[PDB]
């Protein structure tokens, strides 16, 4: 009745999708001249800011991929905003998209810190000097427990946007309900759906931060 | 509380003052309004029919296919606006 | 109709995944209480690292509920 | 004075003569969606205090895109029967 | 195409070859990995 | 400062409102009796089918 | 779960690859220094 | 003046703004001190 | 070698339609015709039902009145704010 | 009635997430304590956050009720 | 009859809550001693917080009774 | 039979709202030690207010224990 | 269908897993909050000590979901 | 059959003992961030008697997914 | 038989036990690294308290796993 808000849209039978996810493309427009107007200059600030705080801790090799983090966390930033509009659809709950997003990065920093650093990125599977009564029962958990980095990395953030959209629809629906009966249980549940909607602004953003810090570090062990 | 409840003299005081700024720009939309304190004069009525012959004239000859877009557009779109109140008959009902 | 008990059943057991959240949520309002009452002054700081908590707290409520849902009106 | 002028300026009689001078290839699609958006841009967005309206006629747009997608799944439950 | 090459490959080369070398890798496992379940789902429908 | 109005609109507008105020009371009175028996006679099935459960449980 | 009705799931991926790495890395590779 | 001039104007005006490609080939083509 | 821009640009009414619309239909009606015009538009959409009511309404709702609140309450401030970063930088410079 | 059965469960074995809150409730009065044992003088800002913590884990606690009251009979 | 069952069955697990009163008291009381035991020129002040998180954490525990009971009495 | 089996799970589950009150006990202890450990000489009243605690913490456990028995022989 | 039923009764159960997982996020972040105001000058590899952490006892949780989701789908 | 029925249920409501190694992980990394806040000079020490910690909370933690994957599997 | 059903609930339902023994050892270990990070001339007498408070929470997980296998493996 309502995870059709998820169902793929093709207002025909043609490919559109794929327009549903360049469109943010153009709410970041890029600067030709030297000053520029204001939403160039706001984003850019913004940019200069959260790259030289994120991007500190990382060494001069691992200071490459600056492109790749941001361009990501403002994707995805844009995109679970945007979603939020009454009738707009989230690209990122589609569960293959974020698949396709975690995999490759973990496996290739997995990859870096395997074709470099071969015998030390084996020993990171052993932390320094652990009593050793119990080896194996550790190289089992952390080797199991680092497979387990690519799955969460996506699920949480997938499920996490879902469930807001999810409670959102429920809410006013039980609103319009209640408005059946009376007037002030209506009131009472907009207001909620105020706070609904600020805190979903607000984990949209939570929940990229969380993303391209996660790879940011993974990168700094593994680099 | 108490204080809340003093608050709530002056938010009546301000609401008095909305009522008050309101006011003015509602005596503007009045001022267009007060045009009619009876139903209109059929004295035009003549000047109507008139146009709306010569609008038949223009059409029946095939002459009005001389016009310019922006002109077709406008009459259209008050040829709407002007629809639009059947459906607002329709409320009524 | 079992189905639709069973449904009903695993509903309220899968409510209860919200105590981790609450928990948290109060514990990480008294670390921060405390980490203001002797040091007044970084405020800003330590507000911001409340809120990320809370809000890497309710996100998992929040998994719990939305399945709960997933079940009960969706399978 | 001119074969080629803005649809506007055309009347109604050569309305066909203006649909036969201008061309129709994907190029001549995209050399148009271009004018269209620089349009907006250098109008309400590429100055110096640029505002809301500026930016929120692409929102309320992309909205009432995505509602006419939508049409089909919402004839369904239509409060009222007899419209 | 040329307009398209000439803004999508002077900027983007020395990305694509010196540091994503090991995306692309991640990448033909994401596809081994769709393939395979887009093939089990297709083979368990065939079925009924 | 108001616009006097090109008498033609003037003219078009009540006209048509009135048309529709009058369309309006027809349909309503037109409308009513249909859906009436409609939804009455729908009643009648909802009823045999409660029964049909009843026995048919 | 309609995440799980796999037809879409090529277009999804091979969209989200051509977006997020070629626009954003065209667009953003011309900001500018302070 | 300044507002008619673009980055390549100021590579025009001011070389030491340059932001050289060698020692730092990638983005933002500089370290972040 | 690039142009200037303008203080401001198209002017606009309630910061979503343009007023150029307005003059356009000036001749005809004046004044109160738009307004109108407009009301028996969505007066129109809301009889027929091309646009039923649901959750997603009230949801859109409060999205605009947050945001409304929100611009209504900081844009000059952004707008002085950004116009600081344009003067600092050409200081900072100059 | 089995329905009615899984109705009752849902609504006790769901009406449980008020742990949450409890144990939010101790942690944050009990760190509100101990940081005014320190330092005597913020206790309005102090009290402020106290009453901020709360309230929001009431919330949660209200959510998991709500639910309980959703799925009780009126669903 | 079965629902004459999950009667008693639901009014005996809307009880499982009062876990929550448990770890509350305790880190109350235990905050306490370590106020009095700190500053000793609070006593009645942190006493009187204290009641108050016992009171509030109490009902928190026996309005889930009270659930419980309401459930038993359908 | 039916009632049977409900009430013997409905006890068996309202028997779980104990080890809150455990886990309380416990930690109002720990308080207990820090707390005298700095303050070694007002171990009377550190200890007045920790069997309050106790006795508060056991009373809410036995009352949802007693709950329990009552379903037995409710 | 009970074969079924049992799915639903199963993945309803597991889903609570992660309520540990909410309680070890909000612990770490305020024993954060603390040990970053007690040395404020610290605050890098205090954090880079949290969100391990947290991934941690995210995973720890986001398996018993996954296994839910098994149970049922398969 | 409702034995497979039951098998599955028990796995289910089986492999909730691990919110157990979710919390005393969370609280043991909490206090390494003080205890190495108040002595940055024991690091070293200080991280594996933190590992100690957290390989004998997860195993533990994990036998109850063992056993439910077991119990499925065989029995 | 239902006796198999009703004993594999039981078993994986008193599998629960082994949440507190997770607990316990993370706080454990927690209170410890403090402990030591302020006061390193204890290393011995600390570390023996330490295995102590582990194998008596361990072991008091250890009593309802056992009696689990034994619900099932006997009854
Ligand atoms: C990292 C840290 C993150 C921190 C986040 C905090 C915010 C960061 C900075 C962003 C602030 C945004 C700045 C801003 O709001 O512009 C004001 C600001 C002031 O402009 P100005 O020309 O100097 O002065 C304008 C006056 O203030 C004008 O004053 P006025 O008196 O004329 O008022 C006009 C107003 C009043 O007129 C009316 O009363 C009309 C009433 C009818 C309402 C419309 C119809 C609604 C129908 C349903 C209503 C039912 C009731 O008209 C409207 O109502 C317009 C609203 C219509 C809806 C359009 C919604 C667009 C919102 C865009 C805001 C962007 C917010 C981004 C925040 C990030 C997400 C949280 O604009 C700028 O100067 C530059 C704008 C820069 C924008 C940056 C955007 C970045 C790219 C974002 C892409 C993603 C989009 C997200 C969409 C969600």
């Amino acid at each position: 009745n309502l995870f059709a808000s998820f169902i793929a849209p093709t207002m025909m039978g043609l490919p559109i999708v794929t327009l549903i996810i360049m469109f943010p493309s153009l709410l970041f427009p890029t600067p030709k001249r030297l000053i520029n107007n204001r939403t160039i200059s706001i984003q850019q600030w913004l940019i200069q800011l959260t790259s030289k705080q994120m991007m500190a801790i990382h060494n001069q090799k691992g200071q490459t991929w600056s492109l790749m983090l941001m361009s990501l966390i403002m994707f995805i930033g844009s995109t679970n905003i945007l979603g939020l509009l009454p009738h707009s659809f989230t690209p990122t709950t589609q569960l293959s998209m974020n698949l396709g997003m975690a995999i490759p990065l973990w496996s290739a920093t997995v990859f870096t810190g395997f074709r470099y650093k071969t015998k030390t990125s084996l020993a990171h599977f052993l932390p320094q000097g652990t009593p050793a009564l119990l080896i194996p029962m550790l190289v089992i958990i952390e080797t199991i427990s680092l497979f387990i980095q690519p799955v969460a990395l996506a699920v949480r953030l997938t499920a996490n946007i879902t469930a807001g959209h999810l409670l959102i629809h429920l809410i006013g629906g039980a609103t319009l309900a209640l408005l059946n009966i009376n007037t002030m249980t209506a009131f009472i549940t907009f207001t909620i759906l105020i706070l609904l909607t600020i805190l979903e602004f607000a984990v949209a953003l939570i929940q990229a931060y969380v993303f391209t810090l996660l790879v940011s570090l993974y990168l700094h062990d593994n680099t | 509380a108490q204080f809340v409840r003093n608050l709530a003299e002056k938010a009546p005081v301000l609401v008095n003052a909305a009522v008050t700024y309101s006011k003015p720009r509602l005596a503007t939309f009045w001022h267009y309004a007060k045009v009619e304190l009876v139903p209109p004069t059929p004295a035009e009525i003549p000047t109507a029919i008139q146009s709306l012959k010569k609008i038949v004239n223009s059409a029946q000859t095939g002459s009005f296919k001389q016009l310019t877009v922006k002109e077709a557009l406008l009459n259209g779109l008050v040829a709407t606006e002007v629809l639009m109140w059947f459906y607002v008959g329709e409320i009524i009902a | 109709d079992i189905d639709t008990a069973a449904k009903f059943i695993g509903a309220g057991a899968a409510t209860v995944g919200v105590a981790g959240s609450g928990a948290g949520i109060g514990t990480v309002f008294g670390s921060l209480i405390i980490g203001y009452a002797r040091n007044p002054s970084l405020k800003q700081q330590l507000f911001s690292y409340a809120i990320l908590g809370f809000a890497l707290s309710e996100a998992m409520g929040l998994f719990c509920l939305m399945v709960a849902f997933l079940i009960l009106f969706a399978m | 004075p001119l074969k080629d002028r803005r649809l506007l300026e055309v009347k109604l009689g050569e309305l066909p003569s203006w649909i036969l001078m201008r061309d129709f290839t994907p190029s001549g699609i995209a050399g148009a969606f271009q004018r269209g958006y620089y349009r907006y841009y250098n109008k309400y967005v590429n100055v110096k205090k640029g505002s809301v309206a500026g930016l929120s006629m692409v929102l309320a747009a992309y909205v009432v895109f995505n509602y006419c997608r939508s049409y089909k799944e919402l004839k369904h439950e239509r409060l009222r029967k007899y419209h | 195409l040329q307009s398209l090459i000439k803004n999508v490959w002077i900027p983007l080369k020395p990305y694509y070859t010196q540091v994503y070398q090991e995306i692309w890798v991640g990448m033909g496992l994401m596809g081994f990995i769709v393939y395979k379940i887009r093939s089990a789902d297709k083979r368990s429908k065939a079925l009924k | 400062p108001p616009v006097q109005v090109s008498p033609l609109i003037k003219l078009g507008r009540y006209s048509a409102l009135f048309l529709g105020v009058a369309y309006g009371a027809k349909r309503y009175n037109y409308l009513k009796p249909r859906a009436e028996e409609e939804r009455r006679i729908a009643a009648e099935e909802k009823k045999k089918q409660d029964e049909l459960k009843r026995i048919e449980r | 779960m309609p995440q799980l009705d796999t037809s879409t799931w090529f277009i999804t991926i091979t969209s989200m690859i051509m977006t997020l790495f070629i626009l954003f890395q065209l667009k953003i590779s011309n900001y500018s220094y302070p | 003046p300044f507002d008619q001039m673009t980055i390549e104007d100021l590579n025009e005006v001011f070389p030491e703004t340059k932001l050289d490609k060698k020692k730092y080939p990638y983005w933002p083509h500089r370290p972040i001190e | 070698p690039v142009p200037p821009l303008p203080e401001h640009g198209g002017k606009v009414r309630l910061g979503l339609i343009p007023e150029e619309f307005f003059q356009f239909l000036y001749p005809k009606t004046g004044v109160t015709g738009p307004y109108v015009l407009g009301t028996g538009l969505i007066l129109y959409l809301l009889s027929k039902e091309i646009y039923v009511i649901t959750a997603e309404t009230f949801s859109a709702i409060s999205t605009i009145g947050v945001l409304v609140y929100i611009v209504k309450k900081y844009g000059a401030s952004i707008g002085a704010f950004a116009d600081k970063l344009n003067e600092q930088k050409i200081a900072q410079l100059e």
